[PDB]
This record gives structure tokens, sequence and C-alpha cells, in this order.
């Protein structure tokens, strides 16, 4: 739990420009983001890293391969 | 408590010495090397770009230092209101203490 | 990268931090391989 929508979705590497372009019409899209506290793609997948992966230490490729070793592969 | 307390702060004033020592000689560094860039022609961007990188490296320096005072007032700190039944979780710091 | 590695210091808030293996793990981690050279002098 306590997880935002929004943090993710950095995640993957789109800027926030791109989020208010995306989101558009939606308007908790954007206090979502507003009130999100995470700057930058790679501090967003840390936020990630330690709530998957509590009591690991991670790295940079390991930070990267997380999400992309979840899903996608 | 007065001599452990006294060994204390000359360890953590060692640090500091250092700390000074070796930001002035990246800061001389620095000067001696925008000498050159000004020596020959060089486009102004380019003459930031090796301050930014310069200033850089010193906050690296200085963080460093930092980081090293922090973890020696955490051993006094510690060691100083130490108790039965308190709990350590570093062993990094527990090795130390 | 220069603020975002202090940010990958959070690895730090990791060494702090549920399973018997896991827990293994971590500890014999900390410790670094040797080469031969260290090796044959151990």
């Amino acid at each position: 739990r306590r997880q935002p929508v929004t943090v993710l979705l950095k995640a993957l590497g789109w800027t926030n420009e791109q989020i208010v372009e995306r989101f558009g019409f939606s308007e908790i899209m954007m206090g979502t983001l507003e009130k999100d506290t995470t700057s930058g793609t790679d501090e967003a997948l840390l936020d990630i890293y330690r709530k998957l992966r509590p009591g690991e230490p991670p790295t940079k490729e390991s930070a990267q391969t997380l999400l992309e070793n979840l899903f996608f592969k | 408590l007065s001599t452990l307390e006294a060994e204390m702060a000359v360890e953590k004033k060692a640090v500091e010495d250092q700390r000074d020592a070796d930001l002035e000689a990246r800061a001389q560094k620095l000067e001696a090397d925008l000498a050159e860039l000004e020596a020959e022609g060089a486009k102004s961007d380019v003459r930031r770009k090796v301050r930014d990188s310069g200033e850089r490296e010193m906050r690296q320096l200085r963080d460093r230092a930092q980081r090293e005072l922090d973890r020696l007032d955490e051993i006094w700190n510690t060691f100083t209101k130490l108790a039965p039944k308190q709990l350590i979780v570093d062993e990094v710091l527990y090795r130390e203490l | 990268a220069k603020k975002a590695p202090a940010k990958r210091a959070a690895k730090s808030a990791a060494a702090k931090a549920a399973d018997s293996v896991r827990a293994y793990l971590k500890q014999i981690g900390k410790v670094a391989l040797l080469n031969a050279e260290e090796e044959v002098e151990l």
C-alpha cells in the first residue's frame, strides 16, 4: 500500500510535462503529481525499489531492471 | 568521560583540518586551470563548465567530510547516552562502539 | 546524477532494514571477495 499511481508513471522515464500532456482533463491526475514529492525518474524507481524489495540496498543496474523484468519481460 | 571527550574532539578536529586542507588545494587547482583557460582563447561556456565541474567536485569533498563528522558525532552521542536495553541496528556503528 | 548519486545512498536505508535466508545473504554480502594474492596472504 501507500503507492501513488503517479510515482511509477515517471519510473518508466516519462517526464512530468508528458503527465500534464497525457493526463489532460484528469484533475486528480495533476493533483497526484502535484502532491507527490518524487523528483526525477530514477528517484521514483528507488521509492518503488525499497517498498518492493525491502532489506536489499539497490543498484542502478538492479533499480532499472526490476520494473522491466517484473512485467514487460 | 574527560579523556574520552578530549580524544573525540581531537579526532573530530583532525577530520576538520583535513577537509579544509583538501578543499583549499582543489580550489587553487581550479584557479590554476581557469588561468590556462583564459591564457588560450576559450569559449565562455567552456570556461564556465570547468568551474561548474570544479565546484561540484568540491561539494563532494565537503559532503564526504561531513559524513564522517556525523558518523563521529553519532558514535559519541550513542556512547554517552548508552543504557542497557537500548537497540543498535548499525553494527558498523556497533563495531566502532 | 551528482544529486542522484546521493539519492542512491538510500542503499544505506536498505542496510538498516522478512525471510531468514535473505537475512543471511545480507550479512555475507557485506564482506569482500579476495583475489589470488590475498588468499595466499591469509
